[PDB]
């Protein structure tokens, strides 16, 4: 009756340092569709996140993108928090450049 | 453009 | 083929008031329309340029016929509650998404009209538009009751009728984007996962619509062992990525070909290394 979110943490464009891009945390497969999404810059919560409205797959499993502007650096780190009735913790899926 | 026709509850 | 559909979810609020209810309205992969329960608007909103045009008639009709969708939505969440003997503590959330296709011929191909209930099939329309698929004996009662009061004739009269006209009218609208198709936009990389092995990497990204296929081969038969294929996710910007890797042993790079199809190339696309 529950399924649990997959997540995909990805970029927009090519990841570039110093150039403005768009970090995206893409939640499918989901039921139901109560869910906490945070984008993180090093383990802190972004304020400024949208979301995609609401809308769901053949199998009725929802999915969300939740999305930021943002500049990638060498040093920053980025992540999505996913918090669902589904897991006993949240998931921190970190953002890999090239994924 | 929805449906007109007053939805019919299940 | 073109499709228009729209996606209802009612999500029961035991706490305190009544149910989030969201509705989006989709032509093939474009969202156009949008209306939240939670919103401050309580109106139909566009979400694309084409249907920005549409007169204050459309978007008064839009708004009075999504809000008595969610009321229709809100008293569905009471029967279901009652047909399932469940109390009134527990969340519940009921699912509609319908509409229809065109298609080659730009005529009628296909309709739908699809009910669930905490996420499972409750009830459907048949691709004839005249019998119903109920899952179980909850919704064999609704069967009952939409036969007596011909659901399948109204619904078949709007997929055959205003539903396909309505599509036409946003395909010619919106041609700019919604009848142009975009490529995906393809590359391979190369990374080392040891001193033996590699892994190539296939990319499509900024592609239109969706629905894309990507497979390797390698010496030219189908390869899936040590194969890995993301689901299809969206860019933000309207467009669609995926990927797909293959590990390959150090040297050997030239044997493998990925190979993209997609309804913007008019031959598939062949990726080599
Ligand atoms: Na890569
Ligand atoms: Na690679």
């Amino acid at each position: 009756i529950q399924r649990t979110p997959k997540i995909q943490v990805y970029s927009r464009h090519p990841a570039e340092n110093g150039k403005s891009n768009f970090l995206n945390c893409y939640v499918s497969g989901f039921h139901p569709s109560d869910i906490e999404v945070d984008l993180l810059k090093n383990g802190e919560r972004i304020e400024k996140v949208e979301h995609s409205d609401l809308s769901f797959s053949k199998d009725w499993s929802f999915y969300l993108l939740y999305y930021t502007e943002f500049t990638p650096t060498e040093k920053d780190e980025y992540a999505c928090r996913v918090n669902h009735v589904t897991l006993s913790q949240p998931k921190i899926v970190k953002w890999d450049r090239d994924m | 453009k929805l449906v007109v026709v007053g939805a019919v509850g299940v | 083929s073109h499709s228009m559909r729209y996606f209802f979810t009612s999500v029961s609020r035991p706490g305190r008031g009544e149910p989030r209810f969201i509705a989006v309205g989709y032509v093939d992969d474009t969202q156009f329309v949008r209306f939240d329960s939670d919103a401050a608007s309580q109106r139909m909103e566009p979400r694309a340029p084409w249907i920005e045009q549409e007169g204050p008639e459309y978007w008064d009709g839009e708004t009075r016929k999504v809000k008595a969708h969610s009321q229709t939505h809100r008293v569905d969440l009471g029967t279901l509650r009652g047909y399932y003997n469940q109390s009134e503590a527990g969340s519940h959330t009921v699912q509609r998404m319908y509409g229809c296709d065109v298609g080659s011929d730009w005529r009628f191909l296909r309709g739908y009209h699809q009910y669930a209930y905490d996420g499972k099939d409750y009830i459907a329309l048949k691709e004839d538009l005249r019998s119903w698929t109920a899952a179980d004996m909850a919704a064999q009662t609704t069967k009952h009751k939409w036969e007596a009061a011909h659901v399948a004739e109204q619904l078949r009269a709007y997929l055959e009728g205003t539903c396909v006209e309505w599509l036409r009218r946003y395909l010619e609208n919106g041609k700019e984007t919604l009848q142009r198709t975009d490529a995906p936009k393809t590359h391979m990389t190369h990374h080392a996962v040891s001193d033996h092995e590699a892994t190539l990497r296939c990319w499509a990204l900024s592609f239109y619509p969706a629905e894309i296929t990507l497979t390797w081969q390698r010496d030219g038969e189908d390869q899936t062992q040590d194969t890995e294929l993301v689901e299809t996710r969206p860019a933000g910007d309207g467009t669609f990525q995926k990927w797909a890797a293959v590990v390959v042993p150090s040297g050997q790079e030239q044997r493998y070909t990925c190979h993209v199809q997609h309804e913007g190339l008019p031959k598939p696309l062949t990726l080599r290394w």
